[PDB]
């Protein structure tokens, strides 16, 4: 029916968005990582000393 | 008869035992009032294990080059190396007892179960019913040699036989009632054949295991100068290695028969 | 006419798709494989929380990194001291059927829905000691799925119904509602600067929406069956999606395509709840063989299984100061887990 | 949140009576409740404490044995049961509710107390009486003996203020953590075994007497007091 | 250690009692789910019940003989009963409402029986069928207009199973059509059913009294069964 309309307008802010070339998205996705990849403490262990679950 | 056979298949029950406690504690789905009841019997069993072996292990062990110990604690290990098969043969009988009434409870009270057996209420059955092991082997010390202390306990297996098979036979009839109704059901895509068998290498089991020790009881009682009660008495080892073959065999037919009980198995020996 | 307006649609999603595959040169296994992969990380349970009665399906750690909120089947709410195991509060609900829970970011307030198309808010700071509900939210249609508050004032919800909605706890209205979906919207996920979220809906499809302004601003389709979870990196520009085709997949909101597909031979049932890490470097996923496998976010590959449940996993989360993740699971049992070293 | 106290008047030496807490308005069930009494003209002084639930009770070295508390959830009442009434118990007795959980706030609420007349932490405040007018800033002084911070990260020193015709209200709980209905110009802060109060800006409401609370054990002492003028 | 080490164990401590005091409770009543169509009695059935013992579910409790039993009528809900199904595994079993006076809505009633049985996450849930509306159907084909093998070709060389049990003073003329769509749902359940979970028709009408009996003994039955399973006798 001509609800059908309705999804052309938002099939076309779909397409009218900026994109991002995906090299520098993933370039951009992995450099936020190593940047906090010091503080994650799953990702490196932290000692059992600082460690407040088991102490 | 040998001893390497008391050896080999004692640490087969010893490592079947080890194996159903360790996979029933590590499992969290394994904590019903049932399976605390197998791991009761699990540790009767070996109670019954070290009571049937540690005779004869004293015995040669008196006899060979590990002689080096005072004769005069002689008399207090053959005192309670002859009691703990007393303590232990009634856990066990005790034990095979609960299981068999905690299946009944759960089939013909199915839907108040859970008012009625707890792991709390389960706890305490077990520990009454050792308690009252305990009382009974220290009557058997202590009353020793009576014919009264050697009457109430022929008495007393012949009646957790009857009581074992009547629940059980009741068990087997009612699953044939539920599967001739399942039958009758259209497009029927079915046996009573696996329950007579399941109701069978328990019954008859437990019953070839345990009565001919029994019997051989009875004799002595009735019959200590007849040719063919002599003749039943002089096999007291062999009915010591099957009573020691029902402790083997239990866990083969109780604990290893349930699925997650297999696939708890399973995890474990991948480690 | 209907056929010739289906057409221009259908030219829409052509240019749509030839736009995202314009820009598509390299895939982050290409700029990864240099990167030195990740070692195989081995966490352990450090505490367990016995107490609930039943499956657990929701959790969600406080913003102190140290309380804990979790839903049960039975219909409670428990608030652990995790460092302890202590129980601080109980909080039986109305319905029993509970699927989702949230935390307030302040700790002053949580949230509860379920299949019952109604949002719990609960006052845990009540000036007369006892934990109280403070307002119902009652304008969905269908059963409600995930919770996520933005402030003290202000919710939003994600219902089985093909809709998405923000509440206002002072008067409990709709004041913005989030349409365009086709199936039951499962999962939500706020992005951490509260101005935009994404939620899969049972079609395989993905949208990211627009907490002011209202219109669905991005659509994202690359699974094959219902997306279970949802959760945005920590950057605030990217979103994993676990289904249950089994696959993991990770996408980017200002790239329209999925980057790395999570998939593996060896499993073969569908992801039930996704979360990452501090550092965005550990996806952490549940799944219903019966372990939380851990994957790489940027190597795509398995450098840990969190496997220590006996029924399957239904909630994961991560603590805001990283220090452990905890897992719930339908054995009635949550397992705050944590490295040694 | 209201709680009123009943059961005070003249006594004759050597009897008893039976004093009441009357709470209304809370979770009474959910709240432990303590006693805490007070001389004339001295500073306040811990008498006993029941828990919730009622399985740990304690009691002051002092009067260990003739006192005896009691609690009862259903009616939402608080007891204290005394007998052979010493000289010196001739005292202000208060009763206050303390809740403990993770983040509770201990002896936040206080209730109006009732009076008496009859015919081993311990903190010392340095300073008997501090003149100030309104517009300033000031710092009270409180030291104790042993430290208190314990190894969980918690200090357990409290701050309540007592106006002079008004029953005593929290101020810091834990040595930082400021109470719900209190001004944020209140704050706390000290080394770890002599702890100081700031207050930012006096006002009219500010004046009275000033006492710190140690709860790192049972026994929890006060200061003598510091008592502020215009 | 610390004197606030009331949280640590005068707290949690009573919270647990509190919380083991609920699992006996929990533990002790039976779960079940109530499903069909909206032209079937699943509204009459269980207000009947409720009687003498925009929202989501609408909870109903009741018991029989110290037993209790939570129904959970699910309400407004959206088309698909696809992924809201999984939260309702480990109930004791699951009440399927089929309105029998009809016969166009009937197919789609049969293929909506065969999507639960089949279900991936309702394996070990037994179903209980109530065939509703059975005397419209009796005081319809009686009044022969709409001819059953019209839509089930079928129908047409089917006998009336030898174990039949009629009431008192009904027409055999319609008890083949009655046992015919009951065997219809009992064929879609016995295929593909390996013993795990079986199927429990029933004859309701419209206000028979004997509804919270017949779940009774259906429960019942079920556990038993399930037992018997376990305890590898069946």
């Amino acid at each position: 029916i001509a609800q059908a309309r309705k999804l052309v307008e938002q099939l076309k802010m779909e397409a009218n968005i900026d994109r991002i070339k995906v090299s520098k998205a993933a370039a951009d996705l992995m450099a936020y990582c190593e940047a906090h990849a010091k503080e994650d403490p799953l990702l490196t262990p932290v000692p059992a000393s600082e460690n407040p679950f088991r102490e | 008869i040998a001893v390497e056979v008391f050896l080999t298949l004692g640490v087969i029950s010893l490592l079947e035992n080890i194996l159903v406690i360790g996979a029933i504690v590590k499992n969290k789905n394994l904590h019903s009032p049932m399976y605390f009841f197998v791991c009761s019997l699990a540790v009767a069993d070996m109670l019954v294990s070290m009571s049937s072996a540690w005779e004869t292990i004293t015995i040669y062990l008196l006899n060979n080059k590990h002689l080096v110990i005072a004769d005069a604690f002689v008399r207090h290990i053959d005192n309670v190396f002859d009691s703990m098969i007393c303590i232990s043969v009634v856990a066990s009988m005790c034990s095979l007892l609960a299981i068999a009434v905690d299946r009944y409870v759960t089939i013909f009270y199915a839907l108040r179960y859970h008012h009625i057996m707890t792991a709390r209420r389960s706890g305490a059955i077990i520990a009454g019913i050792w308690a009252f092991c305990t009382g009974c082997g220290i009557v058997f010390i202590l009353y020793s040699e009576s014919t009264y202390v050697i009457l109430c306990l022929i008495s007393m297996f012949f009646a957790m036989l009857f009581l074992l098979v009547s629940l059980y036979i009741h068990m087997f009839l009612l699953a044939r009632t539920h599967v001739k109704r399942i039958a009758a059901l259209p497009g029927a895509s079915r046996t009573s054949m696996q329950g007579a068998v399941t109701v069978t290498m328990l019954l008859g089991v437990f019953t070839v295991c345990w009565a001919p020790f029994f019997l051989h009881l009875t004799l002595m009682l009735s019959c200590p100068q007849n040719l063919y009660c002599s003749r039943f008495m002089s096999h007291f080892n062999m009915y010591l290695i099957l009573i020691m073959c029902n402790s083997v065999m239990d866990p083969l037919i109780y604990a290893f028969r349930s699925q997650e009980m297999r696939k708890t198995f399973k995890e474990i020996i991948c480690c | 006419e209907l056929d010739q307006l289906r057409q221009e649609a259908e030219q829409l999603k052509n240019q749509i798709r030839d736009a995202r595959k314009a820009c598509a040169d390299a895939t982050l296994s290409q700029i990864t494989n240099n990167i030195d992969p990740v070692g195989r990380i081995q966490m352990r349970t450090r505490r367990t929380l016995r107490g609930h009665l039943a499956k657990i399906y929701a959790m969600h750690w406080g913003t102190d990194s140290r309380l804990l909120v979790s839903a049960s089947q039975d219909g409670k709410l428990i608030i652990w001291d995790s460092y302890t195991t202590n129980k601080v509060h109980a909080i039986p609900l109305r319905s029993s059927w509970v699927m989702t829970c949230a935390y307030a970011p302040s700790g002053n307030y949580v949230a509860c829905g379920g299949l019952d198309n109604i949002c719990s808010i609960y006052n845990l700071k009540t000036r007369e000691g006892n934990v109280r509900v403070s307002r119902e939210l009652a304008g969905h249609t269908g059963y409600l799925s995930c919770c996520r508050f933005l402030d003290d004032n202000q919710i939003v919800t994600s219902s089985g119904d093909t809709t998405c909605a923000l509440w206002d706890i002072e008067t409990g209205q709709q004041t913005t509602t989030f349409t365009g979906h086709t199936g039951d919207v499962m999962s939500l996920s706020l992005a951490p600067d509260t101005r935009l979220f994404v939620s899969g809906a049972c079609d395989a499809s993905a949208k990211l929406w627009d907490v002011r302004e209202g219109m669905c601003r991005q659509t994202f389709t690359g699974h094959e069956s219902d997306i279970n979870a949802i959760c945005f990196f920590p950057n605030g520009n990217a979103f994993a999606t676990g289904s249950d085709d089994a696959t993991c997949r990770l996408f980017d909101l200002r790239a329209d395509q999925e980057l790395m597909t999570y998939s593996h031979d060896n499993i073969i049932c569908g992801i039930t709840s996704v979360s990452f890490s501090k550092s965005g470097r550990l996806l952490l996923a549940g799944y219903d063989d019966f372990n939380c496998n851990v994957w790489d976010a940027l190597k795509a590959d398995r450098a840990g299984v969190l496997a220590g449940h006996d029924n399957r996993v239904s909630c994961l989360g991560v603590t805001d100061d990283g220090m452990a993740v905890a897992t719930g699971s339908w054995d009635s049992f949550l397992k705050i887990w944590n490295g040694s070293s | 949140v209201q709680l009123v106290e009943s059961g005070g008047g003249l006594v004759q030496p050597g009897g008893s009576r039976k004093l009441s807490c009357s709470a209304s308005g809370f979770a009474f069930s959910s709240f432990g409740m303590h006693w805490v009494r007070q001389a004339p003209e001295k500073g306040l002084e811990w008498v006993a404490y029941i828990s919730s639930g009622s399985g740990t009770i304690y009691y002051a070295d002092t009067v260990k044995g003739r006192f005896t508390i009691s609690r009862d959830d259903p009616k939402n009442t608080l007891f204290l049961q005394m007998t052979s009434l010493r000289s010196e118990d001739t005292a202000m007795y208060y009763c206050v509710r303390s809740i403990y959980y993770y983040g509770s706030s201990p002896f936040d609420f206080w209730g109006q107390g009732t009076t008496l007349t009859v015919s081993d932490i311990v903190m010392t405040q340095a300073t008997s009486s501090v003149p100030v007018t309104p517009g300033e800033s000031v710092s009270i002084s409180c030291r104790s003996s042993k430290s208190l911070l314990h190894s969980n990260g918690n200090t357990y020193l409290y701050w309540f203020l007592q106006r002079p015709g008004q029953s005593p209200q929290l101020l810091i709980y834990r040595m930082s953590n400021l109470a719900s209905g209190v001004p944020d110009r209140f704050s706390g802060s000290g080394s770890g075994t002599a702890f100081t109060l700031t207050i930012s800006r006096l006002e009219a409401e500010d004046v009275g007497v000033y006492y710190c609370m140690q709860h790192l054990e049972y026994p929890l002492t006060f200061g003598a007091g510091t008592k502020l003028e215009l | 250690l610390s004197a606030e080490d009331k949280a640590a164990v005068e707290r949690s401590k009573m919270i647990e009692k509190q919380l083991q005091k609920d699992k006996q409770v929990y533990r002790a009543t039976h779960r079940l789910l109530l499903l069909g169509a909206d032209n079937s009695g699943k509204s009459t059935i269980v207000k009947q019940m409720r009687i003498y013992h925009t929202s989501g579910i609408f909870e109903t409790k009741f018991q029989v003989d110290k037993v209790n039993f939570h129904m959970f009528d699910v309400g407004a809900q959206r088309d698909e009963r696809r992924k809201w199904i999984q939260c309702f595994n480990d109930v004791t079993a699951i009440i399927f409402v089929v309105d029998s006076s009809d016969y166009n809505r009937l197919q789609e009633a049969l293929n909506d029986f065969k999507s639960i049985w089949n279900n991936r996450w309702l394996r070990t849930i037994s179903v209980i069928l109530f065939l509703n509306k059975q005397d419209l159907l009796a005081e319809k084909v009686l009044a022969g207009k709409s001819k059953i093998e019209d839509y089930f070709p079928e129908f047409a060389r089917y006998t009336t199973p030898e174990d039949a049990t009629p009431e008192p003073g009904e027409d055999p003329r319609v008890t083949r059509a009655k046992y015919f769509i009951r065997d219809e749902f009992l064929r879609i359940s016995t295929a593909s059913g390996d013993g795990r979970h079986y199927c429990y028709p029933h004859f309701t009408c419209s206000v028979d009294t004997e509804n919270a009996r017949r779940i009774f003994n259906d429960c019942r039955d079920i556990i038993q069964r399930m037992h018997l399973r376990q305890y590898e006798l069946l």
